[PDB]
């Protein structure tokens, strides 16, 4: 009524205002004495402020929602900044690319929370450069348009989609850790011509209550996505590592696993070819006008976009994972065209109202019965190591209602990232796969090489002419009576010698006195031994040897000859059982099969696979290796017929007798054996030291080893003319390591396998004798006294040779003085 | 009634193409320092043992 | 001035007009800096405006900038104030190892304190367990806890009345909340004037911690929404670093732990990595058993194993990055001393130490281990545990940077590095197996390769250098290997070495061989490509060897193809198309077509799920022959390509890999139309130089017109006469009837009529069959393109006549 | 200092320590779908 006068006199009004006030007040107004805070009404203001921002406090402490608390700030602030209307903008960043979407709009000093919110489907997402709103958020300040109509950065959007007209501006960024949570904004103001600077004073600092509000809600938004992409982080890790199967298994694993914490009603998993090149009948068409070529769209590796399988995960509802191998273009993931455009491009794409969309033909409407209609779209490409799109994974319809944010973009982003570099697990177990392949054949190529055949066994088993039936046709019986009637007799060869040469006996009667062996011990009858299986393993480790000077069939059934003769002549057999000796004879055959004539050394400095799969011990463990393949097949399996207790026991003791063959082996345990000896010395009679021995179990292997390092150099222990022989195929195998070792590794000899210092070789044999053999024999004659003769023919052997060591070195002392001297 | 008078879409005021993120390839080995760590007898050596 | 009248009669206007114009200034005054107005030297009432005034002034602390700390303690003098209270003090809710702690953040905290002297380091808490104290009970019961004496009170702990020389007689607490979990507890130890804290005091304190509470709830927010983004950053790096590629445990962990070295907020952290050794060979356990050597005695891990620290990588970070790593690391390492690493072996529990130095249980070093005085203080170490629950390693991280205790937040965080590592463990034990598995691969190649490969005493049988001039083959001149190959070579004209009416009946294997150098003695392609004599001497044995001995698809069967491959581009004129190069790995890949060949078809290879099945997907046995080839032809000794150039063994290789793959039926099956429309190209052209002028430039029609060829080959056996193919058929029929009883027995699958024993006086239907389905069109076609390919028409319709004779006799005598 | 202590942290009961238990609770085919993840009539007659 009187409001101008006020106005035209704003010193009457200050002395009016300054007034002490009556204590008699209005309207409660919490009058504990508060009339007179300098001013008329600065004390109830102050109060009554104070109360609403206290009450606006507890709001915030309990349940947080920061929507209420913003609308009551928004709402608080329009009545005293005089605005007509305020407004809060929500900032997103989809795409990389800032956006401002409305949150509350048209907030009013007496309007409520559900005429002011603004569902997601009611959004006016302004860009970061289209409106005031956008400049306020990239310039991170605030922004006072007195006068609109003039701003370069008006947009009559908003205002015309809302039947509104805008005149003055006021806004400012929710400012939060120099990332912009929102932007509030007062408009028209609704007294004077535009907003005062003390208005503007008030806009900021009235608004750290909503600044601290935003930013609790967004701290909580951060962490609980921050807390999300750990969780699928981890447990994409833990299935991953669970074991190597390939793409698919892979990926259903970890996508499936983590369906709880992506949020989204639907997501799908396209999977593309990786054939790069077309085989040669398949390019054929193309060339010679058959078929047309293909001009499609293509990956950026200029690769066929094909999704050959689609997993489909159906979350909204009922769950209903899907796998849709092969499928179709009008699949409901593949008919927007999406997957394809993000396979052609390897970007990541952000939707927003799909079925508003242009680019895309998103469908018009419902897909399935329950009208799911897709709204938002994030499709991610899965991208190994090599920069090659394994695949496209496509979310939909994020369960909140609103659109894929940057959050859930690197949330998601980060799982498609490290699903991509697990490729590098599927690519490793399909090379697992490969190679194992690729072994198995060659093993059954060695094994069909290896193996004796049907025609060879007749050789040694004639029944196709003797019976009229193969082999596996005839009874035990049978194959007993024909192996009877054609193996050697123990007197026909001296098997049970220590003298025994190979040298006037041919393969076959070497393979034929192997089987005479097995018989002599009594094996094949209480172990139900397969004669045929029994026949067909020896000649198929006859054949499995090579045909090399020294380490061919003949060195190997004379190392298990010696051992025949240690266990049956040097009676050592009182130690051990027939199991023992029966899996301990089979080692003896094996105890070289395969040597290729170079020793250990040579493999570890030429680099053989053999050096790099042992490491110690390599030939030894490759001989024990093969046997132990060998005897896996079942037609060569002597140990068919035994327990599974007895069978481990076997090849347990293999393990051992193979091993141990290995010289060094042996000269870091022989003191061992020393000590074991001499407990036999400290016992009364043999028949005691028998009872003890025979239940120790870690002696007797020491002793069976000793048995093995001894049987491998028994050709010395031989008479002299065949030591003499042996010793020079032994030379010559050297000899020819030693022109590899020239040839191909450019190193010298030495001078035990230069073939230049072949007169050298008696000097050579002696030191040998006197360093290795000496001892092991010398110990077991000590041992058993009925292995004395091989201890005896040793010391004769050394001195022939130290005859000839010494005719060598007089003629290399006359060449020297008688002349050059 | 939204208070926006806008239903069934979030409109936005940009008239133009859709753009889209690029694949982020920020890196998200031996350079590493200590990289390079981590992976009588004479008659034996005569006689090739 | 009479409207100064106006205004008293109606205030409510006059208060409206002050809404108006001044209470935006009211406001603003009130949020400035300003300060409280309230007198903090007396104890009155507090008045509404007073109220108001303190409301506004924790109001103010509400800034962008927030200390929490600085806000709290505001709040807390103001609390001191209004509340009647002495003292006052904070308690935060730490969580180490399982067991809640309470430790002081802010102490004696009065209306005339300052930060300075409230504050408390972490070497100044008063760590409290959650069962002892008034603060422990208020932390258990998450309520507000009000203490009228603390003489009666059950859970009043002197511990820090005597720490502190102080007297506490009336306590009043209350937890600060954020959802459900507690982060601090406010309490008061004295009411200054009354006998304890009222209700009213409760009220007052409800009232004026929601502002603390919002304080502690964005610290509490910002430092979890930090450590998870910490995780996830440790997680994703370590990951990436994981696949990098696949190598062994010691390089993958470090690239692991060293790439998130500035995640992890930490001075110092080693990491020792335990033997995997379970059980010690056997002349490794001989000298224990025997009494040589005493058995292990102490550190054994739950797995049962010793605790052998093999290596041990350290990491420094608190000055200059000194990452190192000491291979045996004694006992006397400054990571190892302590004690801690092994316990956790012997244990495999996560182990959180404050106060290092003051523990017991484990020697930590109380002096400085580096120059700069660094302390050991705080310690964490927890096992990487393995898929198999196997502890494979110990990681032990040192003082944090900002110096405060390890809580459950860092054991999360460490405790996901861990697992994700103990995860990753499948990789490193899978390069071993890849490198073990490749390894076993190549050794049994080689085996294969030695068993196929001519030796030295079987090329004598050929190469007969050793009773000619006494040299070994290697070591003879190529002038005379050429000449003992022309004394021993037989003669292309007397044996119709390039006639299509060839028969190996009367020949043997080694004469076969002999013939088959001839083929490649004739075509010229020795001298143009100076191919070693003697390595094509060892190459055409090793194909004889390699050849399986079984009925119908030995060497024999490859020596027909590769005689009919000769003869087509000899005798039918087909190598005017293609180049000597291209003759030479033709007649090659027609000799290693069908090399180590099974006995079973593709489709027994696929049914018993064969290695050759797994690795090779559509021509299992084709692409097999193939690769068997080529690897062959790899062999120094056997590579009869060495002398040529790259581009020619390349091409060379691929015309190969066409003409083997292509000896399947079912690509020619496919691919046999394109032949057809080749074959009518042929025929518009006017006269046969223009036609081959056009082939010998397209490459394309050439490769489908060896495809054909190949096929052409492998069925040629049909073509032959029929003193030739009445044998050959039935030993084909043989094979057939074998694979249909593998099939019977081990596939319990009943054979097709083909492949059935039983019926095998059906052969001559069957054959009638076959080759009025697969043969005829290859014959007709090739003799429509080349009229000097006629005789193997010919042939193929007299055979088919005298197999429908035979057809036609069985179903004769079926009538009846 | 506030609370009269220099050193280090002092906590009231000192005891033995006590430590975590390894996380084990939270961390194949159960996965729904991974069962799905992994002139004719005279050609079967010859082999092919
Ligand atoms: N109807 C209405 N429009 C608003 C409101 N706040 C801002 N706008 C409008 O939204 C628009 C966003 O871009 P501008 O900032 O350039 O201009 C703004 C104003 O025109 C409001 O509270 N109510
Ligand atoms: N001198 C002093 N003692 C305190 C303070 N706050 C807590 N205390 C004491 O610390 C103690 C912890 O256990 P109680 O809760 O039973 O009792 C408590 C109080 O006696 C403080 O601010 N000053
Ligand atoms: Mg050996
Ligand atoms: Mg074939
Ligand atoms: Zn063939």
């Amino acid at each position: 009524q009187v409001h101008r006068f006020l106005d035209q006199n704003p010193g009457f009004a200050d002395q009016y205002f300054g007034r002490k006030l009556s204590p008699e007040d209005v309207a409660n107004a919490c009058e504990d004495g508060c009339p007179e805070g300098c001013t008329s009404f600065r004390e109830l203001c102050q109060v009554e402020e104070s109360a609403a921002l206290f009450e606006l406090v507890q709001d915030m402490q309990e349940n947080v929602n920061m929507e209420r608390v913003v609308f009551k700030i928004l709402r608080r602030l329009c009545s005293i900044l005089h605005a007509d209307r305020c407004s809060l903008f929500m900032y997103r960043q989809r795409n990389g690319v800032a956006e401002l979407a409305t949150r509350l709009f048209s907030v009013q000093p007496d309007s409520v929370l559900e005429d002011c919110l603004v569902p997601p489907d009611s959004e006016i997402v302004f860009p970061l450069d289209i409106g005031v709103v956008g400049h306020v958020a990239q310039t991170k300040k605030m922004v006072n348009v007195q006068d609109v109509m003039e701003c370069p950065h008006f947009s009559s959007f908003a205002d015309e989609l809302t039947d509104y007209v805008t005149r003055n501006i006021l806004a400012t960024p929710i400012m939060n850790g120099k990332d912009v949570v929102a932007v509030i904004m007062a408009v028209n103001k609704l007294d004077g011509p535009c907003f005062t600077s003390e208005d503007e004073d008030v806009f900021l600092k009235y608004l750290n209550f909503g600044t601290l509000n935003l930013k609790i809600y967004h701290l909580s938004y951060l962490h609980n996505c921050e807390t999300r992409r750990g969780q699928v982080l981890l447990w994409s890790a833990n299935k991953v590592f669970e074991e190597l199967t390939d793409i698919e298994r892979q990926f259903h694993k970890a996508f499936y696993t983590v369906r709880a914490y992506l949020n989204c009603d639907r997501y799908s998993v396209g999977l593309l070819d990786m054939t790069k090149e077309k085989e040669f009948f398949d390019v054929w068409p193309v060339l010679m006008g058959e078929a047309q070529a293909y001009s499609g769209p293509r990956t950026p590796d200029g690769r066929e976009i094909l999704f050959y399988k689609v997993i489909d995960y159906i979350l909204h509802g009922k769950e209903d994972i899907k796998v849709i191998p092969s499928p179709p273009a009008d699949h409901w993931a593949l008919a927007s065209g999406l997957p394809t455009y993000v396979a052609e491009s390897g970007f990541i794409c952000n939707i927003m109202n799909a079925p508003a969309d242009e680019m895309f033909n998103f469908q018009e409407g419902p897909l399935d019965d329950s009208g799911w209609i897709v709204k938002n779209v994030l499709s991610m490409p899965i991208v190994n190591k090599k920069e090659e799109i394994v695949g496209v994974a496509t979310f939909y319809n994020r369960k909140d209602g609103k659109p894929f944010d940057e959050q859930d973009e690197v949330l998601m982003e980060s799982l498609t990232q490290f699903l991509g570099w697990s490729v590098l697990n599927t690519d490793t177990y399909d090379k697992m796969n490969k190679l194992e392949n690729r072994k198995d054949i060659a093993q059954d190529m060695v094994l069909y090489h290896v193996r004796c055949d049907r025609e060879e066994i007749q050789l040694i088993l004639p029944t196709r002419e003797r019976l009229g039936k193969e082999p596996a046709d005839c009874e035990e019986d049978e194959l007993g009576k024909i192996l009877k009637e054609v193996l050697p007799g123990p007197a026909k060869f001296d098997i049970y010698e220590f003298h025994f040469s190979d040298l006037e006996c041919t393969e076959l009667e070497l393979v034929k006195c192997g089987i005479q062996m097995y018989y002599e011990l009594g094996v094949v009858r209480k172990f139900q031994i397969p004669q045929e299986v029994l026949v067909r393993f020896l000649f198929s480790v006859s054949k499995g040897y090579r045909r090399i000077t020294y380490h061919n069939w003949r060195h190997g059934f004379n190392v298990a000859q010696t051992m025949f003769t240690l266990l049956m002549t040097g009676k050592l057999k009182s130690y051990y059982t027939d199991l023992e000796a029966f899996a301990m004879v089979t080692a003896g055959l094996c105890h070289d099969i395969d040597h290729r004539g170079t020793n250990n050394l040579y493999q570890m400095k030429s680099q053989n696979p053999l050096a790099k799969l042992h490491g110690s011990s390599i030939l030894e463990r490759h001989h024990l290796e093969f046997g132990k393949f060998l005897l896996s097949e079942e037609t060569l399996n002597i140990y068919q017929n035994l327990n599974r207790r007895q069978h481990e026991h076997v090849i347990h003791l293999m393990d051992i007798a193979i091993i141990a063959t290995d010289l060094a082996l042996y000269f870091k345990k022989r003191t061992m054996f020393q000590k074991i000896v001499d407990e036999s010395k400290n016992y009364e009679d043999r028949k005691s030291w028998v009872e003890y021995l025979s239940l120790e179990t870690t002696r007797k292997e020491i002793v069976m080893a000793m048995m093995m390092t001894a049987c491998d150099l028994s050709a010395i222990t031989k008479p002299w003319e065949v030591q003499s022989k042996v010793a020079l195929l032994v030379a010559a195998e050297f000899w020819e390591q030693g022109d590899l070792e020239r040839t191909v590794l450019d190193q010298q000899p030495i001078p035990m396998m230069d073939r230049n210092k072949a007169a050298e070789l008696p000097k050579l044999q002696v030191g040998f004798i006197d360093f290795v053999c000496t001892f092991v024999y010398k110990e077991f004659s000590r041992f058993h006294e009925e292995i004395l003769p091989m201890f005896d023919r040793l010391q004769n052997n050394r001195k022939e040779w130290k005859a000839l060591a010494d005719e060598y070195e007089a003629k290399v002392k006359a060449l020297e003085e008688d002349q050059k001297k | 009634r939204s208070a926006t008078r806008v239903m069934g879409g979030p409109v936005t005021p940009r008239k133009g193409p859709p753009k889209f993120k690029q694949r982020q390839t920020r890196q998200f080995g031996d350079d590493i320092p200590g990289m390079e760590g981590l992976g009588e007898l004479h008659e034996l050596a005569q006689y090739g043992i | 001035e009479e409207v100064e009248k106006f205004l008293d009669s109606n205030v409510s206007f006059a208060k409206q007009y002050y809404n108006l114009r001044y209470r935006a200034k009211v406001i603003s005054d009130l949020l400035g800096p300003r300060e409280a107005a309230v007198d903090f030297s007396n104890y009155h009432a507090l008045n509404s405006v007073e109220e108001s005034e303190i409301i506004f002034d924790l109001l103010r602390d509400f800034q962008d900038n927030l200390q929490a700390e600085k806000c709290v303690f505001n709040v807390m003098k103001k609390l001191c104030f209004l509340l009647q209270a002495d003292r006052m003090s904070l308690f935060m809710y730490r969580a180490r190892n399982g067991i809640a702690e309470l430790a002081t953040r802010l102490f004696n905290v009065h209306k005339d304190a300052v930060l300075e002297e409230c504050l408390v380091a972490p070497d100044s808490e008063i760590v409290f367990p959650l069962d002892m104290g008034v603060v422990g009970h208020v932390a258990l019961s998450k309520k507000i806890v009000n203490v009228p004496n603390t003489e009666e009170d059950e859970h009043f702990c002197d511990f820090v009345d005597t720490l502190t020389e102080y007297q506490t007689k009336n306590i009043l607490a209350s937890p600060i909340m954020n959802g459900k979990d507690v982060v601090a507890i406010i309490m008061v130890v004295n009411k200054v004037d009354g006998p304890h804290f009222t209700e009213n005091d409760e009220e007052i304190l409800l009232k004026y911690l929601n502002f603390a509470n919002l304080i502690m709830k964005v610290f509490h927010l910002s430092y979890l929404h930090n450590c998870e983004t910490r995780r996830g950053q440790i997680l994703l790096w370590s990951g990436s670093k994981v696949f990098e590629e696949l190598t062994d445990i010691e390089r993958q962990f470090h690239k692991a732990l060293y790439t998130v070295r500035a995640f992890l907020n930490c001075d110092r952290y080693s990491v020792g990595l335990l033997d995997m050794t379970k059980q010690k060979e056997f002349f490794d356990v001989w000298p224990v058993l025997m009494g040589e050597a005493p058995p292990y005695a102490g550190p054994r891990t739950p797995d049962g194993r010793e605790i052998n620290f093999y290596k041990v990588i350290d990491y420094i970070l608190h000055g200059k990055e000194d990452i190192k790593v000491i291979p045996n690391p004694p006992p006397d390492h400054w990571a190892l001393v302590s004690g801690l690493p092994t316990y956790v072996a012997q244990n495999g529990l996560i182990c959180n130490i404050m106060n290092a130095p003051s523990e017991d249980f484990f020697a930590f070093q109380k002096e400085p281990l580096d120059e700069s005085g660094w302390m050991i203080k705080n310690v964490l170490s927890m096992p990487i545990v393995n898929k198999k629950e196997e502890i494979v390693g110990v990681a032990t991280f040192y003082n944090r940077k900002d110096g405060k205790p390890f809580d459950e937040m860092d054991e999360t965080l460490m405790e996901s590095l861990t697992q994700f590592l103990g995860w990753s463990v499948l990789n490193p034990d899978t390069y071993e197996l890849m490198n073990k598995l490749e390894n076993r691969k190549d050794i049994f190649q080689d085996m294969v390769k030695y068993h196929v490969k001519c030796d030295n005493e079987e090329i004598q049988t050929i190469l007969k250098t050793r009773e000619v001039y006494g040299k070994e083959p290697w070591e003879c001149e190529e002038e005379e290997l050429a000449e003992i190959l022309q004394g021993e070579l037989p003669d292309a004209d007397k044996y119709e070495i390039n006639k299509f009416h060839f028969s190996d009946l009367p020949l043997t294997e080694l004469e076969l061989v002999k013939c088959g150098i001839q083929m490649y003695y004739e075509l010229k392609v020795v001298d143009k490509f100076h191919i070693p004599q003697e390595a094509l001497v060892r190459f055409m044995y090793s194909l004889s060897k390699g050849y399986r001995r079984i009925t119908y698809h030995n060497w024999r069967h490859g020596f027909n193809v590769g005689q009919t491959m000769f003869s087509l581009l000899v005798t039918g004129k087909l190598k005017r198309y293609f180049t000597d190069l291209e003759a030479l790995a033709m007649v090659t890949a027609a000799f290693c077509h069908d090399i180590d060949h099974r006995g079973t078809n593709n489709l027994y290879q696929m049914k018993s799920q064969n290695p050759l099945a797994k690795l090779h997907g559509s021509s299992i046995l084709e692409r097999h022959h193939l690769e068997f080839g080529k690897t062959l032809l790899r062999d120094e000794s056997l590579n009869i390509f060495q002398n040529l150039n790259r581009r020619q063994h390349e091409h060379a290789i691929h015309m190969m890999d066409i003409a083997i793959i292509a000896t399947d039926l079912a690509l020619y099956f496919k691919k046999r139309t394109m032949f057809q429309k080749i074959v009518d190209q042929s025929k518009t052209y006017e006269t046969q130089q223009e036609w081959t002028q056009y082939m010998m430039l397209d490459q394309t029609r050439k490769e489908i017109v060896m495809a054909m060829m190949m096929t052409a080959c492998d069925l040629s056996a049909i073509t032959k006469p029929w003193e030739v193919q009445s044998k050959v058929a039935l030993l084909v029929a043989a094979e057939f009837w074998e694979q249909g009883d593998l099939e019977r027995t081990v596939l319990q699958q009943n054979p097709i009529p083909m492949m059935d024993r039983n019926k095998a006086d059906e052969l001559p239907k069957l054959q009638v069959g076959f080759i009025d389905f697969v043969c005829t069109f290859v014959y007709k076609e090739f003799s429509r393109f080349h009229e000097e390919i006629t005789p193997m028409l010919d042939g193929i319709t007299n055979n088919r006549k005298e197999w429908k004779a035979l057809a036609d006799e069985y179903e004769t005598k079926m009538k009846g």
